[PDB]
């Protein structure tokens, strides 16, 4: 499973979140 | 490939042997194999020194179904004087070639039957647990000098007060070998013309002859005339070989056979018997597949398909009591030892962290509060002081994960939450940061296993709230500014928290709506089935056999139901506790000191609390418990639950307990060590921090199907179960149990009645130091045969080993308890050493005992009489008129002046040192360097003999030609100075030897006779000569030939209590081990 | 240990042989 | 009993666990005694081990 482990790797790669609001926002809420 | 179950194969030799599997004719212990996807999981086992792409066998597995191929026999028959004779006929002749004569029998001056344990046998895997007995001319202390002499003055000698434990001991391992299923093995047709037409059975091995003769006494013919061809012609001739086969079969061979060969009955009844003990365990593979859909829960159908067949056995089956008795033994293993706690939790915490489909994410709490905030510009507020402490960071949720895994242990490890996660001092309501501590621990606790939670839930509020509100109390040094930590046990339950209509809401109108919220919406224990009940039993105590209590509320599950339902129980735990901290604040009649108006963000931010969505209230109350469900048949330790009850004060659990004695018995309380704690276990502290911010945030993925996670996360924990392992080492450790109290009571004072089968084999009243030696000794001969390293009867011996029977118990607040004692079923070992027992009541000659007495006293002749067996004459008793008993205070005073010392009889007078007297063995030991200073002349020249009264003891020989000049005093007084008052050393005799010619009369002197019969363990005399003229002749016994010289004998038949034959039915067997196979197929 | 404890319980009295 | 040697202690105190062999005074005060008060004869075993 060598070579399948760069399989897994890959595919655990790209499953990044689309969506990164974890910072905060109030200093944008307040320019808005 | 194989169509069967669908797995890919490449080899045609790799085909035949995974057909093996399903039962088709053409190392592994379990091979499943999956159905939507190509991965199959093997397992094998975890000794072999090249693992290799598959998984191993953690468990402790005994070795039960274990081979046999040779003689079923444990008997053989020694040569002890060797004499050639001169003979008639010499061999046979069929054209040119010779064949020469063998004998069955040693053809030797004298024969006896000496015990080997089994001494010509191939086995694949030995118990290592050997009786090996030398001829009686050797020496025969190391047998008895095994297990409680380790510290004897004299090393060559076995102490007599300890005769009766090493006799057990020995049987025991008699009954311990033997434990083998014999194999079919293959036979030959034999035309010999003593043995025409008759189907032998031939032995693996380089060599098939060698055996025949030592197997067949039949076979050799009658040539001549001899002590074995006269027993030959009274013989009969159709008993040989094969008897009767079994009429299915595969190939050519069959499947079971009925063979006559040499056996005894002693050995055959016992394989017989064990063999019936296995095949009471047999299991189908359809009982496989609906044990294993039922216990899934649903979410897969497993099936294992196969191929009809009988001889196919997979011994899985036990009774609930004997999986109850070993959960009793694993409770007791622990005995306030944390660290054999740790790693099951951790390790269950661990697989239900990966089983879960919940991941708890820190970003709804983020997303939401915002650490900026700073409503004041003073100090923090309330939204960025609530976040210090929730502190949303992704180290770990052990401490959730933890707590979900201690509600299927409750009788043994009890949860709580930790001592400072309280309010630091006391806490107050005017603090901005006790108010949030409050929050969190409330929130926190009901996940708890703490019975008495809802009383810390309530007295951290009042005691925050000393200087505001006041409610009664009952004591006037138990207030109300108590610690809340320091109400751990129902004792202390208030009574203004039991009725809250004596807290007055005039005085305290938000301690009263506390104490009404916390009785109304307190959550509800329930209860769901696992596993099944009718295969694999049930280890439940206390609790109905599928079961399983929760301390939750559970319903049917679903993903599409509402975050902010309030009918869910955790919901409206979260809503009512946000409600009361709301309607705290919004007066401001508890915070003087703050100079600002923070009732408005503090509203919000417990709004904002009360409305986060987070799908762990709908995880804990629908998919943990069907998660817990599948997860505990599959454990070690499955789960030991006692009742959890929300409130009713009258019944709450506060001590576990188990009890080794009997019930209709009073001895000293031993109380185990489980009941010396303060809680009903060993305590277990938990952060409220973790337990809050896992409540508070936790999300399933977004492509979330039941029926492909659950169908996908059960199948390779499945693959790598552990049942059956754990289903076959209980019946050990319930055996091994029951072998225990029947031992223990033979050599200790309990009221236990079994049997009581041998008493004249003396020993002492042994005490618990004693005992606990004794059964250590037989716990590691039950571990060594079946071949464990863990832990068997090792609980036990801890303190008092002399215990009738196990039982456990637990106890309500109000004095009630609960004793559930199962039920002892029929044990296997213990009645087979039982039996052994009852047979060696009538021989014990061959393993090296005698029963009765010593005479010691000069008898010098010329007669043959040889003194294992006596006659009347020189023999005396009690009742022999003129004889002295002498009790204790045997006192010698010396004469003066030529009068004859005399010793003190036990009526109380003085008696010369002359005719027949009487001893206990004991006293020789208390005076051993007194009295042979005083008797040994007496007993050589003078007319002194003496009766040593003894019991049991073992005993060497020693043989001489009655030829020559012989005396026994060089070998008497050898063993009279010998006897050291902690041992004895073997009793020396000296027998004739046996001749056919007669022979001169040479006188003999001999000192140390027998006084019952004892010459039993010889077989035969003088086998080759037609006669015995001179010497204690014996022909052949034919009491232990019993089908070959009684005409009218079914071939079934035993005589085992009185005397065991030696030639006998054994039924040879040819059986399949198939490993254990199941396709999972995943349902829609 | 209660192999010594036992070994001189037993060792306390025993006897020897004459001069 | 705890020390150098419990070997000498184990006849002082027991006097009736010796043998009696002789007509000495000793003995003769040994043969006439009770043989069942020596050693323990009761405890109080609350808790096992
Ligand atoms: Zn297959």
């Amino acid at each position: 499973e060598i070579q399948r482990h760069i399989t897994e790797f890959i595919s655990s790669w790209q499953n990044h979140p689309i969506v990164q609001v974890s910072a905060d926002v109030e200093n944008r809420k307040t320019a808005q | 490939q194989c169509h069967v179950c669908s797995a890919v194969l490449f080899s045609p030799l790799d085909l035949d042997a995974h057909v093996a599997s399903h039962g088709l004719h053409g190392r592994h212990i379990t091979e499943f194999i999956s159905s939507w996807q190509n991965h199959p999981i093997v397992q094998v086992s975890a000794d072999v020194e090249n693992r290799k792409t598959a998984q191993l066998l953690h468990a402790d597995t005994p070795r039960l179904v274990t081979w046999d191929a040779g003689l079923c026999t444990s008997f053989k028959i020694v040569p002890i004087v060797p004499a050639q004779v001169p003979q008639d006929v010499l061999a046979y002749t069929f054209f040119t070639s010779s064949y020469a004569i063998q004998s069955p029998f040693p053809e030797a001056a004298v024969s006896r039957i000496v015990v080997h344990t089994r001494w010509a046998s191939n086995v694949d895997f030995d118990r290592d647990s050997s009786v090996i007995m030398a001829p009686p001319t050797e020496n025969n202390i190391h047998l008895f000098k095994q297990l409680l002499n380790t510290e004897t003055l004299s090393v060559r000698g076995a102490n007599p007060l300890m005769f009766r434990a090493n006799v057990l001991h020995m049987l025991l391992e008699f009954v311990l070998d033997n434990l083998y299923l014999n194999r079919h093995t293959g036979f030959s047709q034999d035309h010999t013309p003593f043995t025409e037409g008759a189907n032998l059975r031939s032995l693996p091995g380089p060599d098939a002859e060698k055996w025949y003769s030592i197997m067949y006494p039949t076979r050799m013919g009658t040539p001549n005339v001899s002590k074995i061809c006269n027993f030959v012609a009274s013989c009969v001739r159709n008993r040989v070989g094969r008897f009767d086969r079994a009429q299915m079969m595969n190939g050519a061979m069959s499947e079971w056979v009925d063979v006559f060969e040499t056996s005894d009955a002693l050995t055959v009844s016992i394989r017989g018997r064990w063999m019936a003990r296995l095949a009471r365990m047999n299991i189908n593979p359809t009982e496989i597949e609906w044990a294993l859909t039922e216990c899934a829960q649903g979410y897969v159908t497993v099936t294992s398909p196969y191929a009809p067949s009988v001889n196919r056995l997979m011994p899985y089956r036990i009774s609930n009591a004997e999986r109850q008795i070993s959960q009793i033994i694993r409770v007791m293993n622990i005995g306030n030892n944390a660290t054999v706690i740790q790693p099951v939790l951790q390790d269950i915490s661990v697989l239900l962290q990966r089983i879960s489909p919940l991941q708890i994410d820190p970003t709804i709490i983020s997303n939401t509060m915002s650490t900026v905030s700073e409503s004041t510009t003073q100090t923090l507020s309330p939204a960025s002081s609530i976040l210090g402490k929730l502190r949303p960071s992704n180290s770990d949720f052990s401490s959730f994960r933890v707590a979900l895994a201690g509600w299927l242990y409750n009788g043994v490890v009890t949860t709580v939450i930790d001592d400072s996660s309280y309010p630091k001092d006391g806490g107050s309501v005017t603090s901005l940061e006790n108010l949030w501590d409050f929050f969190i621990l409330a929130l926190a606790l009901p996940l708890t296993t703490d019975p008495c939670a809802p009383v810390k839930a309530f007295m951290t509020l009042a005691n925050m709230m000393v200087g505001f509100e006041t409610i009664p109390m009952d004591n006037q040094i138990y207030t109300q500014s108590r610690r809340a930590s320091a109400f751990s046990t129902p004792h202390t339950w208030p009574r203004c928290f039991m009725n809250i209509q004596l807290i007055s809401p005039i005085d305290a109108p938000i301690l009263r709506q506390w104490a009404e919220i916390i009785h109304r919406y307190w959550p509800n224990p329930s209860q769901i089935r696992y596993g099944t009940p009718n295969v694999f039993g049930s280890a439940n105590l206390f609790t109905p056999p599928e079961v399983l209590l929760l301390p939750i509320d559970h319903q049917p599950a679903n993903v599409t139901t509402p975050t902010l339902d309030f009918t869910n129980e955790l919901t409206n735990w979260r809503a009512r506790v946000c409600e009361l901290m709301k309607n705290l604040v919004d007066n401001q009649r508890y915070q003087p000191g703050w100079t600002q108006s923070l009732v408005s963000s503090m509203r919000g931010t417990l709004g904002k609390l009360k409305l986060i969505k987070s799908m762990t209230p709908m995880y804990l109350q629908q998919l943990a418990p069907v998660e817990l469900a599948v997860i505990a048949p599959m454990l070690p330790f499955p789960p030991f639950q006692v009742p959890y009850v929300r409130l009713d004060r009258d019944r709450v659990p506060t001590m576990v307990g188990v009890t080794r004695q009997s019930r209709d018995t009073i001895t000293q309380p031993a109380l185990s060590l489980s009941t010396t704690n303060t809680t009903v276990g060993v305590p277990l502290a938990l952060d409220a921090r973790a337990i809050t911010v896992a409540l508070l945030s936790g999300k399933y993925p977004p492509d979330l199907v039941t029926n492909v996670w659950y169908a996908d996360a059960i199948y390779p924990m499945y693959a790598d179960t552990e049942v059956f392992s754990n289903l076959q080492r209980d019946v050990i450790t319930c055996e091994a149990v029951q072998t225990l109290v029947t031992l223990v009571a033979q050599i200790s004072e309990t009221q236990y009645p079994v049997d009581r089968y041998l008493d004249w084999i003396p020993s002492l009243r042994a005490s618990a130091a004693t005992a606990a030696t004794f059964a250590e000794w037989v716990n590691t001969s039950m571990k060594t045969a079946f071949d464990l390293s863990d832990m068997l009867l090792e609980p036990l011996l801890s303190g008092d080993p002399r215990m009738t029977q196990l039982a456990i118990q637990y106890q309500q607040y109000n004095g009630r308890t609960f004793n559930v004692i199962p039920e002892m079923p029929g044990s296997v070992i213990a009645d087979c050493v039982q039996l052994t027992a009852e047979v060696f009541n009538h021989e014990y000659n061959l393993f090296g005992i005698a029963r009765g007495d010593i005479i010691i006293g000069r008898v010098q002749s010329t007669h043959l009489w040889s003194p294992l067996a006596p006659p009347p004459d020189l023999v005396f008793d009690r009742d022999t008129p003129g004889v002295h008993i002498f009790g204790r205070d045997c006192r010698i005073s010396f004469g003066m002046n030529g009068a004859a010392p005399m010793i003190r009889d036990e009526t109380g007078m003085m008696v010369p040192f002359e005719g027949n007297w009487i001893f206990p063995l004991a006293l020789w030991q208390m005076n051993t360097r007194y009295f042979n200073q005083q008797f040994d002349a007496w007993i050589k020249t003078g007319e002194l003999r003496i009766r040593i009264e003894m019991g049991a003891y073992p005993y060497m020989l020693h043989y001489y030609d009655p030829r020559q000049y012989a005396n026994a005093w060089n070998l008497t007084s050898a063993w009279l100075e010998e006897i050291t008052p902690t041992s004895i050393p073997s009793v020396p005799f000296m027998v004739p030897i046996s001749s056919d010619h007669d022979i001169s009369s040479a006188p003999a002197v001999q000192y140390i006779i027998s006084t019952e019969y004892n010459d039993r363990s010889l077989f035969c005399t003088n086998s080759s000569s037609p006669q015995t003229i001179a010497g204690p002749d014996k022909h052949i016994p034919v009491e232990r030939y019993n089908i070959l010289t009684n005409p009218d004998a079914p071939p079934t038949q035993i005589q085992l209590p009185e005397v065991v034959d030696l030639y006998n039915v054994v039924t040879r067997y040819a059986y399949e081990t198939p490993p254990i196979t199941a396709v999972v197929m995943g349902v829609p | 240990p209660m192999s010594t404890r036992i070994a001189e319980a037993t060792s306390a009295i025993v006897s020897k042989h004459p001069a």
